[PDB]
């Protein structure tokens, strides 16, 4: 339970972070 | 309708939708506090 | 390189034909580090412009109040300071004049 | 034989106008006003160009 | 009557003199090239 | 230190697989390594004209090989 | 051609270094480099053109 | 070589007006006090 | 005690003195399009209209007299140059003299209050100092600007009590000036269609009515009159400057892009009539169906409106064209003395080869003779090159069809790329290049530069909007930062 | 206290500041960004060039960007539904409505940024000379992707987002627009420079005066920031520049608001050229040289030798650039040199 | 203090300088318009660049 | 005429470097 | 019809140089205290 | 040191502003006929 502050910020911005670090390495691997 | 006319009118009500979702969250936050 | 106004053009443009100097890296921060000098020339110029202590009437220019060799601070940094510290967080506004006009002159 | 007239008396605005580096036909050599044959064998090579970057 | 009690003498010190006169010719020296284009 | 050791294993995990699973490739429409040319014919499916598009994407891409 | 092009870049640096140095070291010697005195300032009195 | 004949005043014109639109003021302040 | 770009403060409050100034720039104003439109008038030839138009004659502000009616003049010549005249009063130099006899009426009324400032009219009771009522100032004049709209859109425009606003054919080949019935409708919203364009004034009348009876009758409200700081004055020109602002653009759109409000007859096409190859498509469909009519394949290019095919050129569209070249249309190829014809290339087999023509990018193109493959069977070299498909080599015949001159072929490296690299420009043309002096070098027409004057100036009050609006705000702060 | 209540909260204290700005601002700004990033990695451009930049190939991070729906595909703006959507997400991607995902999103968060930049201060009583410093961008940002494509056939005129997107933007208009000539381009270049010299000269001036306040070499923790006097002896630096370049500034607040001057009028002069550019109107041959050039092949000028350059660029860029236009070359008639 | 006869006629109309409706006054109806002009305006945009068909309009030239 | 307007006006910049050098007010200290 | 081609800077320099001159100097006695 | 004790304010009345202004454009209405020739 986080009510807007801070929390908001960063679970809202670097979560799609870790979600395309993902599409960078499993990319490299491709080919 | 359009489908032009008819996506238009979609795209128009979920703006509002939104916004209004938008403003509700704020206003209630906003509420929740009483400093 | 020739030198002249349309000299120089073409200078640049035959140069990049052969080198591909846009490509290259050390060029690709000289970009940085004049862009980087014209924005903080704005920003430290705006910043300090924003905040004056008022010695002039508002019919009167703003500029003629400060006399030179005014051993008054022109231009508050506690003002200034929240500003930057407000617009971004309030971490990096660079407390230090003597921090940032250093860092002003070494970007470029 | 391309002369290039970068003057400013011949037809150029400030624009166009500029002063012509020296030949290939010179290279690189060290081409003060003496070592030039003639005055205007001096200018031709494109003379003026390395006497001011100098 | 009363000659409109506000009114205010127009300053340009020396130096801003200056920076117009540099100024304009600049524009000028810049912008007379394509004038005649 | 606490769902920490979680939530990033178990999301970073999901960006490894759609390009793995490549369910990018339909999702985005992206086309896949060996699909450009269909048949031989070298040339661009340049998509052209409006209220087509997402028709004449369809000739394109129908082709495939 | 990387010889040429590494070398270079350090010695030019190190013309920078060169006139880095020898302004702190003057400087230093000079006994200001410790930043302008705010007691009696040197172009605080001087014939003011 | 041939030119935008009007050309020319455009300079003289955009030159001088500005230029001198510069000095009338300054001259008052000279004369102020 | 002030800089010399504040200087114009001192109106701040003197309300007088301010309604001095703006009449002085208004009788201004007026006394220019005044002006200008004799000047205008004054070089301009109504000679041969059909060939060569007013948009091509670098004329500019007279194309707007003639947008809602005004045409011929004292000197008998119309518009359309049929030259059947019962112009009454109001034409050229009418219109043009009229403003100018408003210039100075004006002129003349702004020396007064500029003599007498003070009014008994301008200070309220409860306070000596100088005021005037934003809120009830604005209800009157929008109250007097919808009721103006309401007439311009019904007795003017529909031609109710007055003539009638331009209207043309899509082709620009109909010149005419009728009443417009009004049309409001789910079309009335097409731009191309002038019965929305009447019907929105009158429907913009009322609204502006309404409104306009509203503020009057009512003051706004505490919390909301706090805010925006009414009653400094300057709030209302950070707005205003807005609405300007964004009208700038609107215009720059609807002259830049098509409308019917501006027909292509009195400005020229718009860029875009040539990239969807908007005439050719619409010139062949009238010579296929005449040959689907069947004729001398001559014939049916012979009877095509020259017109119509002129409309059909680069030179023509404004997107081609420098900045500082100045001057009309004419001077960058001359004169349109008449029209050649249909150039039409054939293989030297009878093959039928087209022209790639100029997109509006390239100043100097690349001359390419291609066929319905799109291949390319003939071509131009450089200046030195291998032959390959060089059109001398391969043959060449060109008979032109239509205009002036028919049947007559050309086979030659000289005479064929004579008109090859005139080819790639649209339909060929005789310019008589001397008697103005052209250059042969291309110049943008009116409806170009009409839309860069207010592109720009849109876009400084853009900056302009802001500033005001800073010190509107921030007008107790704005003389200077307090201590701490 | 409704509408009260809910207006202290957006101007309370926290972490960052969410002004009534913040609400149009972070949304609308997320998305510009976090859009981009997305269309970045995995949405192509193919259909729309028909040459594919993107990060999901085996492109680079350079050559990587958004590219813009083509030109055929016209000035619609691409909505999510759309009439040629038709509410279908892939074809979205692949048309590059994207790109006006981007644009739209980025132009309205980019004024929720100015708007910020106001709201700050009249709740702290700076002036507001940064907003209208930021003016500039904007009205750069505008002009460059807005007003500019809309002068032309299509989006499909416009930078791509990309670092090499950019680059062949850039070379696009040298070849078509003959840009460096363009003078309103001249003052920019005066000002950008004009704003990064006088910006290290600022800064090593007052980096090279200091009263020496604190005992150890380095002065920088030397510095603190109570209620002082002038960090910098402004007698001295003035003297200084006096006699070496020969003028100087006298006043600190005539000096910065010079710097804030140089810069911004050094864009918004650059910003109306590209507008007088969306028209076509670019600045281009001097008709005084180039009859003269008519007058004889010899004469020459650094000025002709760029037009040889600016028709190269065209011909042979023109091909791949703009592949809508399906333009092919031969091979003899492109400009070649030795010829 | 010159009172002329325009001055002396108009003057009672702007003589209320000071009062304001109190409170909100009416806000509210405003903001309807507003947000429908703006749902408004961007029909227009929709139509024009033909994004919007409506049956029977056509962005065409007549 | 084209020429001899360039060197005219580049004149007066020189004339107004040497002079605004020189000529200049010292800004006096207090 | 054809004229010389400079002749109408002739006019503007003899017009506005004399004129100036006669404002600059007027001017300046507006501002006498 | 001393700025010359000898020195006067150039003064030039309303009306002599007019002569001027009205002689200059006389002359120049007179002249500038044969100037264009
Ligand atoms: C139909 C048309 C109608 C148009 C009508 C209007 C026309 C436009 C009028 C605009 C002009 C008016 C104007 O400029 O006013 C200034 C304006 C307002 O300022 C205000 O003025 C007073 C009120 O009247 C009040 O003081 C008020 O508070 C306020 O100050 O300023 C603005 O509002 C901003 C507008 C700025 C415009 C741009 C100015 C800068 C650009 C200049 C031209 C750039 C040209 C670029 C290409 C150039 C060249 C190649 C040939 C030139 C080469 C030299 C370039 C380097 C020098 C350029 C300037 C460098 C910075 C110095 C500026 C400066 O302030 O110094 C001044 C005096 O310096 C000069 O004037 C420079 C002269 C040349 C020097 C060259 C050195 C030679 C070296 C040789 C080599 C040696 C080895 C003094 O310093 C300041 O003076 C005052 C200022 O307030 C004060 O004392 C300060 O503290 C400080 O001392
Ligand atoms: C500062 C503030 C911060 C920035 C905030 C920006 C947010 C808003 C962005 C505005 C962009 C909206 C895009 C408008 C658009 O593309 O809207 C569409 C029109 C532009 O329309 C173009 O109009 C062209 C004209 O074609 C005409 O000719 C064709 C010939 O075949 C056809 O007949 C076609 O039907 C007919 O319309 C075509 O329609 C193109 O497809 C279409 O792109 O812009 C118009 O309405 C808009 C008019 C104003 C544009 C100003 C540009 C002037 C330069
Ligand atoms: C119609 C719109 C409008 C109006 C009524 C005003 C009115 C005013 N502005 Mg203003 N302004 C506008 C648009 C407008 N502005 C725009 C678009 C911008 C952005 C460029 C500005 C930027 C601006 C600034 C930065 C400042 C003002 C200031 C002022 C006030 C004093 C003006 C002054 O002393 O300047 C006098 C200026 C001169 C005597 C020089 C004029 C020479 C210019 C450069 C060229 C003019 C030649 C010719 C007229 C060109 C035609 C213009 C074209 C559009 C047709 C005055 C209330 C000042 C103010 O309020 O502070 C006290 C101020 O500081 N304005
Ligand atoms: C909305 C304004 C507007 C527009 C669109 C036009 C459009 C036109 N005019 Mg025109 N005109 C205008 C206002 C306008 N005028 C005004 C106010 C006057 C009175 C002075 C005139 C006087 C006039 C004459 C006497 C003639 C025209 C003519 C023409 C036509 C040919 C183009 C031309 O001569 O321009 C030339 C355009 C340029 C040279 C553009 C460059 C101008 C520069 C960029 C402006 C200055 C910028 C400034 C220096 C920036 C400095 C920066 C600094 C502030 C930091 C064209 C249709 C000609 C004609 O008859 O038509 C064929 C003609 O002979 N006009
Ligand atoms: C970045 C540009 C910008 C900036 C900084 C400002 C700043 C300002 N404007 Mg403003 N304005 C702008 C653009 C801008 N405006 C534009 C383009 C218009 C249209 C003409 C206006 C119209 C306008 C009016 C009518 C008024 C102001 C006022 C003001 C001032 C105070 C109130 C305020 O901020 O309202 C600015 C508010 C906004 C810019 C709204 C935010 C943007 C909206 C929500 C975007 C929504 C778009 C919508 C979803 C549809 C888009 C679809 C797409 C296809 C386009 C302030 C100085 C007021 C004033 O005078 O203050 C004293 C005032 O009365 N402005
Ligand atoms: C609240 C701030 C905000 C604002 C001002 C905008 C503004 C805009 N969005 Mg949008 N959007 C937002 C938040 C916002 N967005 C969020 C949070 C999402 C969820 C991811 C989206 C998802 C979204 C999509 C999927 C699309 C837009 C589109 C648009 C544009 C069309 C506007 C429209 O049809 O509605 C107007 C509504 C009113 C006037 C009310 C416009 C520029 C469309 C676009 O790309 O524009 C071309 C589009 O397809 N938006
Ligand atoms: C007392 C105060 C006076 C102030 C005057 C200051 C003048 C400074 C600028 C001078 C420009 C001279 C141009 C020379 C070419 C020429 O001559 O254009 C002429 C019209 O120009 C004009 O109509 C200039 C006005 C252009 C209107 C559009 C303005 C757009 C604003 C730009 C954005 C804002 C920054 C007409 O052209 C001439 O006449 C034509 C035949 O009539 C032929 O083209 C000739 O060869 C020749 O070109
Ligand atoms: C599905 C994904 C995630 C969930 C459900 C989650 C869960 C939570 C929750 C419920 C909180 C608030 C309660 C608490 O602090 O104990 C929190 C705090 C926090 N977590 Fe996460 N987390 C997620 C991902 C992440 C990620 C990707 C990061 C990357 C740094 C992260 C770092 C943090 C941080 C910095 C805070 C402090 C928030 C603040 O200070 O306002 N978490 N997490
Ligand atoms: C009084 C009177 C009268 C008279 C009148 C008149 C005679 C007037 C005139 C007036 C006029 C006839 C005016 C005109 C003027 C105009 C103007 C004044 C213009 C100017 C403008 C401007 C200044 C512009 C600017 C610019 C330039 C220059 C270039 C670039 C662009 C621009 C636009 C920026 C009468 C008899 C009726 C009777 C009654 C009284
Ligand atoms: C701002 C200060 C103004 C200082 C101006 C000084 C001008 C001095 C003029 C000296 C004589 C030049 O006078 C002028 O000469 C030019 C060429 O030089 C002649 O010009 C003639 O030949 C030139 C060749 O370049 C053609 O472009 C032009 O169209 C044609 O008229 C003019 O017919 C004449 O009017
Ligand atoms: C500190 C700076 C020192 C600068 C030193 C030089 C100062 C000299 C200034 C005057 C020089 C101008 O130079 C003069 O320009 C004019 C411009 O009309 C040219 O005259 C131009 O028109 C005439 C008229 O027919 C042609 O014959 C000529 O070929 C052409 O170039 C002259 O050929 C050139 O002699
Ligand atoms: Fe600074």
């Amino acid at each position: 339970p986080i009510f807007t502050v801070r929390w908001v910020a960063v679970h809202t911005l670097a979560v799609p972070t870790i979600f395309f670090l993902g599409a960078i390495a499993a990319m490299q691997f491709i080919q | 309708i359009t489908p032009s006319l008819k996506g238009f009118f979609i795209g128009l009500l979920s703006g509002a939708v939104v916004l209004g979702l938008t403003f509700a969250v704020l206003i209630a936050i906003s509420q929740i506090d009483k400093v | 390189m020739p030198l002249g106004i349309s000299g120089t053009f073409n200078f640049m443009i035959v140069f990049q034909a052969e080198h591909n100097i846009l490509m290259h890296p050390f060029h690709q921060l000289g970009v940085a580090g004049v862009f980087g000098g014209a924005l903080f020339c704005a920003m430290h110029g705006s910043l300090v412009t924003s905040s004056l202590i008022r010695e002039t009437t508002e019919t009167e220019s703003a500029n003629y109040g400060y006399k030179f060799g005014q051993e008054e601070e022109t231009y508050n940094i506690v003002a200034a300071h929240g500003y930057f510290g407000r617009l971004i967080f309030q971490y990096a506004s660079f407390n230090n004049s003597r921090s940032l006009h250093f860092f002003l002159a070494a970007w470029p | 034989r391309e002369p290039v007239s970068g003057s400013l008396l011949y037809g150029n605005n400030i624009i166009t106008g500029a002063v012509v580096p020296s030949s290939n036909a010179i290279g690189l050599h060290f081409y003060p006003i003496w070592e030039a044959a003639s005055l205007d064998e001096w200018l031709y090579n494109g003379g003026p160009y390395q006497l001011i970057i100098f | 009557m009363e000659p409109n009690p506000n009114r205010q003498p127009v300053e340009l010190n020396r130096t801003s003199l200056y920076l117009g006169l540099l100024l304009i010719l600049v524009l000028a020296l810049l912008f007379s090239s394509y004038f005649f284009n | 230190w606490v769902i920490h050791s979680i939530t990033i294993p178990a999301l970073f995990i999901a960006g490894w697989l759609f390009v793995s699973t490549g369910l990018a490739y339909d999702v985005f429409g992206t086309p896949r390594p060996d699909s450009y040319y269909a048949q031989e014919q070298r040339s661009i499916p340049l998509v052209t004209d409006r209220f087509e598009a997402k028709q004449q994407v369809e000739t394109f891409l129908e082709q495939l090989k | 051609s990387w010889l040429a092009t590494s070398h270079f870049v350090l010695a030019f640096f190190f013309l920078v270094g060169h006139l880095w140095h020898a302004g702190r070291a003057r400087a230093a010697a000079a006994g200001f480099e410790k930043g302008i005195d705010r007691e009696s300032e040197p172009v605080l009195s001087m014939p003011s053109l | 070589m041939e030119v935008n004949q009007l050309g020319l005043i455009a300079t003289a014109l955009f030159v001088l007006v500005p230029s001198v639109f510069l000095i009338i003021l300054y001259v008052q302040t000279e004369s102020q006090q | 005690g002030l800089p010399w770009y504040r200087v114009h403060t001192v109106l701040i409050n003197d309300p007088g003195r301010l309604i001095a100034a703006h009449l002085m720039h208004t009788a201004l104003v007026a006394g220019w399009a005044g002006s200008m439109a004799l000047y205008e008038l004054a070089t301009f030839d109504p000679s041969d209209p059909v060939l060569n138009p007013m948009w091509r004659q670098g004329m500019f502000v007279l194309p707007f007299m003639a947008r809602l009616g005004v045409t011929g003049s004292w000197s008998g010549w119309s518009i359309t140059g049929e030259t059947g005249i019962d112009p009454g009063f109001w034409s050229f130099e009418g219109v043009a003299l009229a403003h100018i006899v408003l210039s100075g009426l004006l002129f003349l009324a702004a020396c007064w209050h500029w003599v007498y400032w003070d009014l008994e009219l301008f200070r309220d009771p409860r306070t000596g100092e100088p005021a005037l009522d934003l809120p009830k100032m604005f209800g009157i004049h929008l109250f007097l600007a919808g009721l103006l709209c309401f007439g311009f859109g019904a007795f003017h425009l529909t031609g109710l009590f007055g003539p009638g606003m331009w209207v043309s054919d899509p082709y620009g080949l109909t010149g005419s000036v009728q009443p417009v019935a009004p049309e409001w409708g789910p079309d009335g919203f097409n731009p191309y269609n002038p019965g929305g364009v009447v019907a929105h004034h009158i429907a913009a009348g009322i609204v502006g009515i309404i409104a306009g009876l509203f503020h009057i009758l009512v003051r706004p409200p505490q919390r909301l009159y706090k805010a925006l700081r009414m009653g400094n004055i300057e709030t209302v020109l950070s707005s205003s400057i807005a609405a300007v602002f964004f009208a700038a653009f609107v215009v720059a759109g609807t002259m830049w892009y098509g409308s019917a409000t501006t027909p292509i007859e009195l400005f020229g096409p718009t860029r875009y009539q040539w990239d969807s190859s908007y005439f050719q498509q619409e010139i062949n469909r009238r010579v296929q169906a005449s040959l689907a009519s069947g004729a001398t394949l001559e014939e049916a290019w012979s009877a095509i409106p020259e017109k119509l095919a002129f409309y059909d050129y680069i030179g023509n569209n404004p997107a081609k064209g420098g900045l500082f070249r100045t001057g009309p249309m004419n001077k960058g190829d001359g004169i349109a003395q008449a029209w050649k014809g249909h150039a039409v290339f054939r293989n030297k087999e009878g093959e039928e080869l087209f022209v790639r023509r100029m997109p509006a990018f390239f100043e100097s193109f690349p001359v390419i003779l291609t066929d319905k493959n799109g291949v390319v069977k003939a071509d131009i070299p450089f200046r030195r090159a291998e032959s390959k498909y060089s059109f001398e080599q391969q043959g060449v015949t060109v008979s032109f069809y239509g205009g002036e001159l028919n049947g007559q072929t050309f086979t030659d490296p000289p005479t064929v790329k004579s008109y090859a690299r005139k080819a790639i420009f649209g339909e060929i043309f005789e310019f008589d290049t001397e008697t103005l002096n052209s250059d042969g070098i291309f110049r943008t027409s009116p409806r170009g530069w009409f839309t860069f004057a207010h592109a720009v100036f849109a876009l400084l009050f853009f900056f302009g909007h802001i500033w005001h609006g800073a010190r509107t705000l921030f007008r107790d702060v704005f003389s200077g930062i307090d201590p701490e | 206290g409704w509408f009260d209540i809910l207006d202290d909260w957006l101007k309370r204290d926290r972490f960052v500041f969410v002004g009534w700005s913040g609400i149009l601002l972070f949304p609308c700004a997320y998305l510009a960004l976090g859009g981009w990033l997305t269309g970045t990695t995995f949405v192509t451009s193919w259909y729309t060039h028909g040459l594919a930049s993107s990060y999901l190939e085996g492109c680079n991070f350079l050559t990587v960007a958004v590219s813009t729906p083509a030109n055929s595909m016209g000035h619609s703006l691409l909505l999510l539904w759309g009439p040629e959507a038709q509410g279908d997400f892939t074809r979205w991607c692949q048309l590059g409505g994207l790109w006006t995902f981007i644009a739209l999103h980025g132009a309205f968060g980019l004024i929720g940024f100015m708007l910020r930049q106001f709201e700050i201060a009249r709740l702290v009583g700076v002036r507001p000379y940064n907003a209208i410093a930021f003016s500039a961008p904007i009205a750069v940002f505008v002009s460059v992707f807005l007003i500019y494509p809309l002068g032309q056939s299509s989006w499909f005129f416009a930078p791509s987002f990309g670092v090499a997107a950019i680059f062949r933007f850039l070379l696009f208009f040298q070849g078509f627009h003959n840009w460096t000539l363009n003078p309103f381009h001249m003052m920019g270049v005066a000002g950008v420079l004009g704003g990064a010299l006088l910006c290290a000269i600022h800064g090593a001036t007052v980096e090279n005066t200091l009263f020496q306040d604190g005992e150890g070499a380095s002065t920088f923790r030397a510095f603190n920031p109570t209620q002082a006097e002038e960090t910098y002896s402004m007698v001295t630096a003035n003297r200084f520049w006096s006699q070496i370049f020969g003028i100087a500034f006298s006043n600190k607040r005539w000096l910065h608001f010079f710097m804030l001057f140089v810069p911004v009028t050094g864009l918004w002069m650059s910003a109306i050229g590209v507008v007088g550019l969306a028209l076509n109107l670019r600045s281009y041959d001097f008709i005084s040289q180039e009859i003269r050039a008519a007058e004889d092949p010899e004469f020459e000028t650094f000025y002709t030798k760029n037009l040889l350059l600016n028709e190269g660029i065209r011909a042979w860029m023109a091909p791949q650039d703009q592949p809508h236009e399906n333009f092919v070359f031969p091979e003899e008639v492109l400009p070649r040199g030795n010829a | 203090a010159r009172r002329t006869w325009l001055g002396d006629i108009l003057r009672p109309l702007n003589s209320e300088y000071g009062k304001v409706a109190p409170g909100w006054g009416t806000t509210p109806l405003m903001a309807v318009f507003m947000g429908l002009f703006l749902v408004f305006l961007l029909i227009i945009l929709e139509i024009y660049n033909s994004t919007l068909i409506l049956d029977g309009v056509n962005v065409s030239w007549k | 005429m084209e020429t001899i307007t360039y060197v005219f006006i580049f004149a007066c910049i020189i004339a107004l470097f040497f002079f605004a050098i020189f000529f200049r007010e010292p800004p006096r200290i207090t």
